RNA sequence: GACUAAUCGAACCAUCUAGUAGCUGGUUACCGCCGAAGUUUCCCUCAGGAUAGCAGUGUCGACCUUCAGUUUUAUGAGGUAA
RNA sequence: AUGGCCAGAAAGUGGUGUUGACGCAAUGUGAUUUCUGCCCAGUGCUCUGAAUGUCAAAGUGAAGAAAUUCAACCAAGCGCGGGUAAACGGCGGGAGUAACUAUGACUCUCUGUAGCCAAAUGGAUUA
RNA sequence: AGACCCUGUUGAGCUUGACUCUAGUUUGACAUUGUGAAAAGA
RNA sequence: GUCCUAAGGGGGGCUCAUGGAGAACAGAAAUCUCCAGUAGAACAAAAGGGUAAAAGUCCCCUUGAUUUUGAUUUUCAGUGUGAAUACAAACCAUGAAAGUGUGGCCUAUCGAUCCUUUAGUCCCUCGAAAUUUGAGGCUAGAGGUGCCAGAAAAGUUACCACAGGGAUGGCUUGUGGCGGCCAAGCGUUCAUAGCGACGUCGCUUUGAUCCUUCGAUGUCGGCUCUUCCUAUCAUACC
């Protein structure tokens, strides 16, 4: 059992069903069916819009070069990178076992 | 118990008990117990309502 | 869809049971939930088992379980 | 002794720290125990200091869902499919079948009963 | 296992509830006889379809060493080895070697005899076909010996040699070639290996009359050097794993022939003798 | 959860004590000069906050620069009618 | 009785007690009649039975110029290992065996129109 | 200005392996605590 | 910082890196032609024997982004038409076919103005002086919740109390819903589509059976007595 598995295990966090984690959902304001995360997904949503409104605060703060346009590919690589962590660990605890 | 094993699956079993007037229900769930849980009278028309006892963890009776 | 069943002999009552107030399908070999653990209750009066299905190729109602 | 503290009750049962916690647990409580006994003190919204709701109770959450359904190609295909050796053996068997009186039934199988069960009679037709 | 390609190839390779029909693996090492080179061809076209030959010299001697077995299992996913040698002491050698997790589970040593051995192509009769797994046939005393022994082994690694691929159906015409192992406890007692083709014919009744026709090869073995499994190894060997579609019985609980679950109920004797009824003023004289 | 001087799920008396309330009620002459407003922006919300905006008194500075919920010109969007 | 149950800030303090198991103190049930579904051993009750496994204070030994630091040792309770008020509680039976002790596990099958028996009665349908 | 509903930085009574304490009980050490012997050792 | 009808699967065709000889610019290195080329290229893994009419590279088709069923396996379920999961079968894609192949991979969370840790010799202070340990301040570094610490302050009051706040509508009535067809007409007549009253057609016992009553959250009454409406049971007329 992995980390995630002990502590759902622990606290006993169901597991999802196929219906509820599929990778479909449905856009009120286009009103269309869109996916969350993959190719076109919700996750990046904006990075191909025309126009993208921009805090004057956040793009003070915005570092030389970066531009809007990439943040939302900046957290997923964030949250692929802490997940292939968590997974390496796991896969290490599982070596030792 | 044999059914509550056939049932192991489910949380409990319900046994409602049905008949006649002045058959003996509420005295078969008195005695089943062990105690006067359900008010019994010689006279038709004693039990009224619908009662639970719980008479096993997984055991229900219904009158 | 859900309406407050309210329960107890007091001026406040408890109010945690819901009653489905559109016709629902509850399938074979149903047994209810007993009343003390039955949140969600589905009258027997609104419980359906066959519908008039329409073939729109053969253009055919039959009453299909 | 270790004491009668909920944390010396953690470490004695060794459940592994940092682990959240329901409010209200105990000795006598666990998390499936105390989500039960507080489905019975559900219902209840949340008001203001006028009486209107803020936060509704539970399963009364007054706002419209978008019920669309989407395409998909399973709404197309047959959901069950039946062979007719399968048929011819299920019409078999009810022909065999026999009551028995200390046998129950705890489940039914999902059969196309119209086309197992024998037809009526003749004159009754 | 980046592309599906790879990933599809470690799926075949992982372990499985039901396993795969293992692999054989014909190599040689740096001295191998011509006869023994043609008793490797002739068990590579008895075993085609689930066998992988290697092509050069392997300076392998496999009861000093085995770690270079061990990895050519690892790399060709190889659960039977044929290794063929030739000396002076052994002559003509075939190394019948199998597997346990990519590790030797046992080892038999087979000695030919030369001056009577015919290969395939000497036979002048129509042969098996490619990928009919042949029946089995194991004659004399040599295979019932209580203690596990090198005839035992031998028998064990030639079934799971001619084993083929499982099938819970066979095609009557798929009957027509038998292979037979023939030995006899007892200097050295020989075990001879022979396949013959089938044919029937009316008796006047309704079970034919089988006749034999020899289809080769003729092979006579001495056996040899003998590595017998480590017992810990043997048990995780022996293991039998269970298929999900083979329920487990549960106590009053069956299913009818209509796939209803049934439950039984027991009632017991029924014993009113110790029951008293009512002693009513209307039941005394 | 009855009684304990008409006072009891904690008697009566005096003091700390003018306890605390974000809640309720009330808050006392006249005239004159101005004079309003409800996501604008950020923060975990309800039992939330600042903050932009709109206002009044004084001043000071050359009350210096002039600017403008408007049109026109030219160029965009709307090439849409015709 | 060098005792229990209490009360008291304490006391060379008081009550039970001018008392001593047919007594004192604390409980549950509640006349009489009826009355103890079958079997255990999970929670709990109690066993000074072996351990130091947790192991404070004080004490012991070592290092430093000392402040200080590190080590064993470490009572009760807990833990471990036994018997139960078997109270709570869990438990559908009965047979075998290859396990061999707890937990087994793997198969088999289970459904008298007023009597008999008990020291007149067979009751709670209690005056 | 009753009752009922709703709100509170709400108050108060009661319960429990809720928190921090504590009466009581139990265990260890120190002082009260003196006098000799008979051994075992350093 | 950009680009993509995504990857994947199936089928078909072709052979690569390099060397030699040649071709205006073109000259070691552009493109094209021939010959030789066991892969010495590319794609994966870590061969001590991976792949050559392919496992490489280009065309065609699917792109449907995680199908259905299961009395079976494992786990779970106070929301038990079971859910997740494994396996099997069916489906699906491609191909002339033999066949081939898919129907996912993972993971507790929180702090970064945080936690842990190191160095300062020529940094400063320990306020009577000096030295050595030690402590503090300041500065500069390293790592990132395996070895970076930690993340456990519950209920009840029908015994009660206080300070306050409260207590859809010119609606309805006598004739069902869904699906198809016809349909006078409305439109349209460089598109012949779209609405459509009146209707119709399919689903919802030879006068039977009586052995199938299908859930109080929403509450009504009774007495006495007066009046009004008509949507008239009776009396009156047609
Ligand atoms: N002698 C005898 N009397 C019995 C027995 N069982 C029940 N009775 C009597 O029968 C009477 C009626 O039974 P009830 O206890 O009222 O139960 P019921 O049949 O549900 O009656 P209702 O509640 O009115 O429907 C009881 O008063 C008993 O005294 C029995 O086994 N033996
Ligand atoms: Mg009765
Ligand atoms: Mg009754």
């Amino acid at each position: 059992e992995t980390k995630w598995q002990a502590f759902a295990r622990r606290r006993g966090i169901k597991p999802k069903t196929r219906e509820q984690r599929r990778n479909l959902q449905y856009n009120p304001t286009t009103g269309q069916w869109e996916r969350k995360w993959g190719y076109k997904g919700a996750n990046k949503r904006g990075e191909t819009d025309p126009i993208i409104e921009v805090s004057a605060a956040k793009e003070a703060m915005r570092p030389e070069g970066t531009s809007v346009r990439g943040d939302k590919r900046r957290e997923i690589r964030a949250r692929v990178k802490k997940n292939q962590k968590q997974m390496l660990r796991n896969q290490r605890i599982a070596a030792e076992k | 118990r044999q059914f509550s094993v056939l049932h192991k699956d489910r949380k409990q079993i319900s046994v409602g008990l049905i008949g006649y007037p002045n058959v003996g229900k509420s005295s078969i769930i008195n005695a089943l117990r062990g105690k006067a849980v359900a008010k019994v009278a010689p006279i038709p028309g004693e039990t009224k309502v619908w009662q639970y006892v719980t008479l096993m963890k997984r055991i229900y009776l219904i009158d | 869809m859900f309406k407050v069943v309210k329960t107890g002999k007091k001026t406040h009552k408890k109010g945690w049971k819901r009653i489905v107030t559109k016709p629902t399908f509850v399938g074979p070999d149903f047994t209810r939930r007993p009343v003390k653990y039955e949140r969600f209750i589905r009258p027997m009066g609104l419980r359906y088992k066959k519908a008039n299905v329409t073939h729109p190729t053969l253009n055919v109602t039959v009453q299909l379980p | 002794g270790t004491g009668k503290k909920e944390k010396n009750r953690l470490l004695r049962e060794g459940r592994t720290p940092g682990d959240p916690h329901v409010k209200g647990e105990n000795f006598y409580r666990s998390a499936k125990k105390i989500k039960t006994l507080n489905i019975l003190k559900e219902g209840k919204p949340i008001r203001d200091s006028k009486g209107k709701i803020v936060k509704a109770a539970s399963f009364q959450s007054k706002e419209v869902p978008k019920a669309v359904i989407e395409p998909n190609r399973k709404w197309f295909t047959n959901t069950r499919v039946i062979s007719q050796d399968t048929l011819q053996s299920f019409r078999e068997a009810m022909a065999e079948k026999q009551k028995d009186p200390y046998t129950v039934l705890l489940k039914s199988n999902k059969l196309p009963m119209s086309l197992i069960r024998d037809g009526p009679k003749l004159e009754d037709g | 296992p980046r592309n599906a390609r790879s990933k599809r190839a470690l799926e075949k390779r992982a372990p499985k509830i039901v396993e795969n029909p293992k692999t054989c693996l014909f190599l040689r090492g740096t001295t191998c006889s011509q006869i023994t080179q043609d008793a490797m061809n002739d068990l590579y076209a008895m075993r085609q379809v689930h066998a992988k030959r290697f092509h050069k010299k392997n300076a392998i001697h496999p009861f000093e060493d085995a770690t270079s077995l061990c990895f050519f299992s690892e790399k060709n996913d190889c659960s039977l080895m044929v290794f063929g040698s030739s000396n002076k002491k052994r002559p003509h050698t075939l190394t019948f070697v199998r597997m346990f997790d990519y590790k030797v589970l046992d080892m038999l040593e087979f000695y030919l005899d030369p001056d009577t051995y015919r290969s395939i192509s000497q036979f002048k009769t129509s042969k098996i076909p490619i990928g009919m797994r042949p029946m089995m046939v194991f004659a004399g005393t040599a295979f019932e010996s209580p203690v596990p022994n090198a005839f035992t082994m031998a028998k064990s690694m030639l079934i799971d040699f001619f084993r083929g691929e499982p099938s819970d159906k066979i095609d009557v015409e798929g009957l027509r070639f038998v292979v037979v192992v023939t030995a006899d406890e007892p200097q050295k007692p020989i075990l001879r290996l022979r396949v013959y083709g089938i044919r029937t014919k009316r008796s006047g009744t309704r079970l034919p009359r089988v006749e034999v026709e020899e289809h080769g090869p003729r092979m006579d073995f001495r056996l040899g050097r003998m590595r017998e499994p480590d017992p810990a190894m043997l048990k995780e060997a022996m293991k039998k794993a269970k298929t999900p579609q083979e329920e487990r019985t549960k106590k009053n609980i069956s299913m009818d022939l209509l796939g209803d679950k049934i439950g039984r109920i027991h009632m017991g004797k029924t014993d009113l003798s110790k029951l008293q009824t009512r002693k009513m003023k209307g039941l005394k004289r």
